[PDB]
């Protein structure tokens, strides 16, 4: 037992996350970098009062009310369009550890691109969701789907409550329920489409939703589609969580003061940006104190946390029977496509009836079901459950390694996602080109998907990354962080 | 996303030094006088804080709220509309300090009273909280 | 059918009440009359800084913190003490139609009185609650109690849930239930003690009470003793009634916004001052619209309204089964002492258990039970049910008669109480002496028990008053209203 | 009962004519001047409206609320405490009109400014609604 601090949140292990506040001198220089950039945008759009070539709205028989706001497209053409060479690069291989990248360039200053012919090979990637290393066209794991592909085909032309319902679908929905250790489970077509089609089938008009500051575009969208009051609490702030949670019961609606119909909470396991784990036992202890429900999102967390990785519940060692509904995907540890919902059998049956997607959308393709099954078989017991001990070794090694190198890292230390802090917007545009010169492709995260002084880069660790693959990348970063002086930390 | 843009870290510190640069730029002009430097810098500041707060409406990016604040200028949309916040009051105190130093300089003249007041007038008038959404015959 | 105007209040007959607003010139002169009187009070109490003789707090071994507020006793010694010769006069006969009054006077300017020896005989009274004329020591009605008095005695020395429970008590509680036409009934010791000991046994902490502006000292006091929120609506203002009644449900408590536990309404049939009848079908129609309850007070109304007078319910011809609890007394039509509560058998049994008075207070005296019984027998069928047709004739005659004589009268025209408007405070002090010179004793109503510009006098009509008794009084008033110029009305 | 005593009928009309009597009484004094008549009648009025509103507390009669307003002066207890009512504002407008006629008469003198202001000052100061129950070191 480690911490039982105030809310009854019982901790087994030390927690050890790190949110180092940004330095004073660093932050001021950022606004200057945007300030010069917002200056030329008004300059550039003023120059466009006569005629880098544009999409040119049809003149032929048109010119109604214009389609777009000119001003809402400001940042996409004056900060994005300048440096959009990165995070869009086509690859032409299996996204494993080394990735063949088609080379492209623009003499029109990123306004129109061009492939030369080039295939930049053996590029170490750190920007793919390939945690347990199942992206390979080799081995017996993917080979089993080839038997399924030559037999079944590549997609039902039907719906789940309609004709299309294969035995594999019935098999997989069983298989995850034993994997999660819950009663029943149900797979969906893609992980985005799960939250945007099932959360509106749960909450209704008189409900209240307590979601985090930074969930996803999934979880917000499902909360918009269900007409329901949405309230935001601060990120991993149980005190700010309980403060809303207190006032949610001792008040009701704003207009009437009737009680709420039901309330629930939308939280994720591992937040993708600023890779951090939610203070989960302080949430389980608090929802029992206030009779709220809980929607949990193991999109990143499953296959990455716990021994023989089974999401954050085994990582906190807790029970699956206190989380009211569990959701995760198959794209981000399994090398597949789609997502599930785990929950009680009463819940699943209600969602086998009121689904928005089992009744309208077509279901999974048959061979990618097999890729999910054989991957879970290698986990449940052949590149199997030894790689999660490898990745946690790779996580814990790489996390201390950049921290002692003077870089600044967010999130919990055991989190495989490595948020690396840039601050200047030019340092965004240089860094993606700079690492690509040093035979490594990474993911940089721009301004509007962050706050202003975050503008970070992000690393996805992998169990497929060995030590020599990892240390070679450590050598390349040591030069670049020197070259751009991005050694912001004091320690 | 324009609701936490003045609620950020060190934006207050950087807002000063932009004006502090703008004065030292305006201080090193040959055919100018040390009163009308202060007269100039109180006019330009209150010109910027009208055009960048009370004229342009919407976001430079695209809002996932389906354009709720498309008809709302930047002052109206700070902190999701709650007026008496920690950062709007900083934005109201600062032109007054820029009014009093330009009161101190130019030696309290009559034309430097007239020209430097209506700039300070026309910037605080929209910052009345009971003038939240009323727009005078336009915009 | 007469009026079904807006609230569904179904009227059979015309209503015809009259609240003539006071004239502008009359009202200004009143404040001058008080203004000179409040002036000398500060003068008089300033003269009392040295020493009409006072009660003189004991000096012997006392002079702690003083007992009374000097200032709260201002009006009782400077406006009351001046003219307190009236409404206190001892009578020495049966209060029927002509009343022997002991004469008293004060040479100490009403500070200490003195009986001479005199018995002013044959004085027509109009200030006694003797509607159906049962105040007589003659006839077979009162004779039956003499058999009861010589047999039983004059009071139990016990309590109802204790020993003291006679067969007469069990008989009378039946007898009223058939008289009212309700399920069960229960008598109490005095009519004041009913409301101050049973209303707290009904409503509790979370209740809300909607009482009239001018109920009584009974109904306020019971509402104080039950800890319950009390809210006042305007007198016979259904619009102001419903406005509170609307907001009582769409809000709750002031602190919390929980729903109310139960709500009810305290109204009286015939308000004693400004003798007027409540707009009852507009109340029955409104409580069904808002699920409120209803406490009704037939203290004056029973024996005075309806044919073979049975309160206001027969006077509106309605049913007794929509009034949730009925209360009235026996002092104000029957010439007896005490009061009842009529209601459903479930209600009575709860109040036979939780009573404050059947469990603590001693019960009725035995012979006054008989005076109630024989009086109800003469009503139910011997000076019987012909006198209520006489009183309504006496009411309707006397009510038009003073209105055409230039006087100003409040209330419904069918109401036996005749509120006669004085305005000047000296006209209070002259009028009681003036009528007493003209062989008639009446009741004048002072300032604090009224508003400022009401200060009225009041007449209680009676079925014992014949035409010659009534017209002789009409002759005397014609001089006095001339003599004091109190002909305020325009019509 | 002191909560509906100024909410009555024609009390406003009778409040004027008491002052109107008080002036015509003060107008017919031999050894007096027509400025200091107005100076006198603005002093006496604002003396009365302090002593009869903000000094005496309780009721001249006996309150059946067990003396809840025993510690409350007459202004505080009007209309059961709700301040912005139809009759408190009539009681605040009227000394201002008595300030302006005594501004009109005495011909705007300096001593007639000083003596006739602090009477009008010390009567409106307790009539601040945020000065509901605060009592200065006494009463």
């Amino acid at each position: 037992i480690h911490h039982v601090t105030q809310n009854g949140g019982l901790y087994k292990r030390p927690f050890n996350e790190a949110f180092e506040e940004t330095p004073m001198l660093v932050a001021v220089l950022t606004y200057v970098g945007y300030g010069v950039l917002t200056l030329f945008g008004y300059l550039r759009d003023f120059l466009r009062y006569w005629r880098c070539h544009h999409a040119t709205e049809r003149e032929e028989q048109k010119d109604f009310v214009s389609l777009y706001q000119d001003f809402e497209n400001f940042y996409t053409r004056n900060l994005y369009m300048r440096i959009r060479d990165n995070w869009n690069r086509p690859i032409c291989s299996v996204p494993g550890a080394r990735v063949d990248i088609m080379e492209r360039q623009s003499h029109d200053y990123n306004w129109s691109f061009k492939y030369t012919g080039n295939i930049i090979k053996g590029v170490i990637n750190m920007g793919s969701y390939n945690y347990l290393g199942f992206a390979r066209n080799t081995g017996s794991c993917q080979e089993a789907a080839a038997k399924v592909l030559e037999e079944y085909g590549a997609g039902v032309c039907s719906t789940r409550q309609e004709i299309g319902n294969l035995d594999k679908h019935e098999e997989l929905e069983e298989l995850v329920a034993r994997f999660l250790g819950v009663e029943a489970a149900m797979a969906y077509g893609m992980g985005f489409a799960t939250n945007s089609m099932n959360i509106p089938a749960l909450v209704g008009k008189g409900c209240l939703i307590l979601s985090d500051e930074l969930n996803h575009a999934s979880l917000v969208l499902g909360a918009r589609l269900s007409g329901a009051t949405i309230r935001i609490f601060k990120h991993n702030n149980m005190q700010s969580l309980e403060k809303l949670l207190k006032d949610a019961i001792v008040y009701g609606q704003p207009r009437t003061r009737r009680p709420w119909k039901k309330i629930l909470i939308l939280v994720e396991g591992i937040y993708s940006m600023e890779g951090s784990i939610v203070r989960l036992p302080e949430v389980i202890a608090l929802k029992k104190k206030y009779k709220a429900y809980l929607y949990l999102d193991e999109a990143h967390s499953i296959g990455a946390l716990g021994p023989t990785g089974r999401g954050v519940v085994e990582y906190f060692g807790l029970d699956p029977e206190d989380v009211d509904v569990m959701m995760g995907t198959f794209t981000k540890s399994f090398g597949a496509s789609g997502g599930y919902i785990g929950g009680k059998k009463e819940l699943i049956d209600y969602l086998r009836t009121h689904s928005h997607s089992a009744v309208y959308a077509t279901s999974l393709s048959p061979p990618v079901v097999e890729q999910i099954i054989t991957s879970m078989k290698c986990i449940m017991g052949s590149l199997g459950k030894e790689c999660v001990q490898q990745l946690a070794e790779n996580t814990r090694y790489f996390r201390r390694r950049l921290k002692e190198m003077g870089f600044i890292i967010y999130g919990n230390e055991d989190s495989p996602v490595v948020p690396l802090m840039l601050y200047m917007p030019a340092k965004i545009g240089a860094f993606g080109r700079e690492m690509l010169k040093r035979n490594i492709g990474v993911v940089v995260v721009g301004f509007p998907a962050t706050p202003i002084i975050e503008s970070r880069a992000r690393f996805c660790l992998s169990a497929a990354h060995t030590k020599e693959i990892l240390d070679t990348a450590l050598k390349e970063i040591d030069e670049v962080g020197d070259l751009l002086q991005l050694k912001y930390s004091r320690h | 996303p324009n609701t936490r843009v003045m609620n950020s870290r060190g934006i207050w510190l950087s807002y000063v030094l932009a004006i502090g640069l703008l004065h030292i730029v305006l201080l090193s002009i040959p055919f100018v006088s040390v009163p009308v430097v202060w007269t100039l810098t109180n006019l330009i500041h209150n010109m910027g804080m009208y055009i960048f707060l009370h004229t342009v409406k919407g976001t430079p990016f695209e809002t996932p709220d389906q354009g709720k604040a498309r008809l709302l200028t930047h002052w109206e949309q700070m902190d999701y509309g709650v007026q008496f916040t920690a950062s709007r009051k900083f934005l109201t105190i600062t032109p007054i300090v820029l009014y009093f130093l330009t009161s101190f300089y130019t030696k309290y003249d009559q034309i430097h009273f007239v020209l430097n007041t209506v700039s300070l007038m026309s910037v605080l008038i929209p910052k009345l909280p009971q003038l939240h959404g009323v727009r005078i015959f336009g915009i």
